[PDB]
């Protein structure tokens, strides 16, 4: 909330999703057409955003934990996703998702479904 | 930038370092020593004061003390010349240079937070500062939001549900039992098969057959018997002086304490019982999670076996429908250190930090809302 960050100020602006990478201690957003490509040493953000009948915005985070991906990564994705919750007023819920174990409302988000892809960006360590 | 300076005071162990490390750099005894009668010569005790290992190696001159009991910090002269040793001597930097998170014990007083927070800005004139939760933190490493943390350190033992990112106060539990009762019980158990300890260098001894033999049993009662038809269990430890002795059933009798403090003329509820009372405490709603995610922390939870006596005793009083899960990282000594390093490199915490400008204008107070 006094958090001030580019993506944090794109965030649930629009019914949709949104996918951001951590990529040593940041949140980076991940190119739309690469949406259901996750690196498995990696840590992502999942923000679906939903256009309510009265108005508002209802949204459910998910933060996706690459089987390999290393402690900054995982402890930084479920951080960021207090953050986020805290910064959208607290009117999301909070989803871990672990390679292999993923829920199938967030698989439901990936027509194509997921590719599981081996490697990622390096430890922020 | 400038790295911040990550510091997690525990009772017994101090573990400093920088945010974006892997693992704290320096991890010392929380001691500060002081000069029974100081010198004016090397090697007579001619500083004011020591503080770590160095206070230790020269217990034979100086006499200690622990300013930190139970998490909770209760000799502030103690504390910032600890403080003062960390960041001059151990991680050998100016503190007014960088930005320091130190963490806390759950339920930690409003006047030790803002004497703390008082003590950094206006001592080592720290420019931003911000304090954590230590279950928190080591619930962060974890790589969840959601969980009960049962962290077991050296002087206390707490239990802390965390839902969503906040912990729920009204649900945590303290036992009054840590690592230096098992220590000193296991010293009272191996004195009683023979063996002498009674200094503090055999109290050393003690802790090391404690940290490297212990264990917990998964059923304590067949475990006995099961040391009383063989010697499968007796493991033999060889002492600083040669000697070689036996360490048999007081490998499990010892951390049994943390199941039944009744062995310690304590009474309090061990810590299955106590996790579940906690999850007991909070919403339904809520429960669910807690149970599936059971997260240890804290040297005395290191113990082989821990984790799979805790998924017993939980499962059994828990519905049986319910899934429960231990999560026992490798790494826990260092669990709340390392939360801290995240935390405290993320790009979105450098607008999260008390400003030296802030503590100026509304002073000390401001630490509980800023650190929510
Ligand atoms: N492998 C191990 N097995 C059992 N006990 C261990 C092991 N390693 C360390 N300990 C014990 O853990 C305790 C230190 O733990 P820890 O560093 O978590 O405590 P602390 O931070 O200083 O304490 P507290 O949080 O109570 O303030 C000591 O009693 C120590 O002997
Ligand atoms: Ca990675
Ligand atoms: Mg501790």
């Amino acid at each position: 909330m006094v958090v001030e960050h580019p993506e944090f100020l794109k965030a649930g602006k629009e019914p949709g999703l949104q996918i951001w990478r951590v990529e040593k201690f940041d949140l980076v957003p991940v190119p739309t057409n690469l949406y259901g490509d996750f690196f498995t040493g990696d840590a992502y953000v999942i923000l679906k955003t939903v256009q309510l009948r009265n108005g508002n915005l209802q949204y459910d985070l998910h933060y996706w934990l690459g089987n390999e991906c290393s402690q900054d990564e995982s402890g930084a994705a479920a951080i960021f996703t207090v953050q986020l919750d805290d910064y959208l007023n607290g009117r999301a819920v909070q989803h871990r998702e672990v390679q292999g174990f993923e829920s199938a409302t967030f698989l439901g988000y990936f027509k194509s479904g997921l590719k599981y892809k081996k490697g990622g960006v390096a430890s922020g360590f | 930038e400038v790295a911040a300076l990550v510091i997690d005071n525990g009772s017994g162990m101090c573990k400093a370092g920088f945010a974006g490390d892997d693992a704290p750099r320096a991890v010392f005894p929380s001691i500060v020593g002081r000069p029974r009668h100081q010198g004016i010569m090397v090697g007579m005790g001619q500083k004011d004061s020591y503080v770590g290992d160095e206070a230790q190696s020269k217990r034979g001159i100086l006499t200690l003390r622990y300013p930190i009991e139970h998490g909770i910090v209760t000799n502030w002269d103690d504390m910032e010349k600890i403080w003062h040793h960390t960041f001059y001597n151990e991680l050998r930097v100016a503190p007014e240079e960088h930005p320091v998170l130190l963490t806390e014990a759950p339920m930690n007083p409003k006047s030790n937070r803002e004497k703390m927070t008082q003590i950094m800005f206006e001592t080592f004139n720290v420019p931003a500062f911000y304090v954590s939760i230590q279950a928190v933190l080591s619930l962060y490493s974890s790589g969840r939001t959601t969980g009960i943390v049962l962290d077991s350190g050296d002087g206390v033992t707490h239990v802390v549900p965390i839902y969503a990112g906040f912990s729920l106060p009204h649900a945590i539990l303290r036992i009054d039992l840590a690592g230096r009762d098992l220590t000193d019980y296991l010293m009272k158990i191996l004195s009683e098969r023979g063996y002498s300890f009674s200094t503090t260098a055999e109290r050393e001894i003690v802790r090391d057959i404690k940290e490297k033999l212990c264990y917990v049993a998964l059923d304590f009662e067949q475990e006995m018997q099961t040391a009383a038809q063989s010697s499968s269990i007796e493991k033999s430890y060889e002492l600083p002086d040669g000697q070689v002795i036996t360490i048999g059933n007081e490998r499990f009798r010892a951390p049994e304490a943390l199941f039944h403090p009744s062995v310690l003329g304590l009474e309090s509820a061990g810590i299955d019982q106590t996790t579940y009372n906690s999850i007991m405490k909070c919403d339904v709603d809520v429960r669910k999670e807690l149970y599936g995610n059971i997260v240890m922390s804290g040297g005395t939870t290191m113990f082989p076996g821990i984790a799979e006596r805790m998924q017993k005793e939980i499962t059994a009083l828990a519905p049986s429908s319910m899934k429960v899960k231990i999560i026992a990282p490798p790494e826990r000594k260092y669990s709340v250190w390392i939360g801290g390093s995240i935390l405290a490199s993320l790009t979105t915490f450098q607008q999260m930090w008390i400003s030296k400008q802030e503590y100026d204008e509304s002073g000390p107070s401001i630490v509980h809302h800023k650190c929510f």
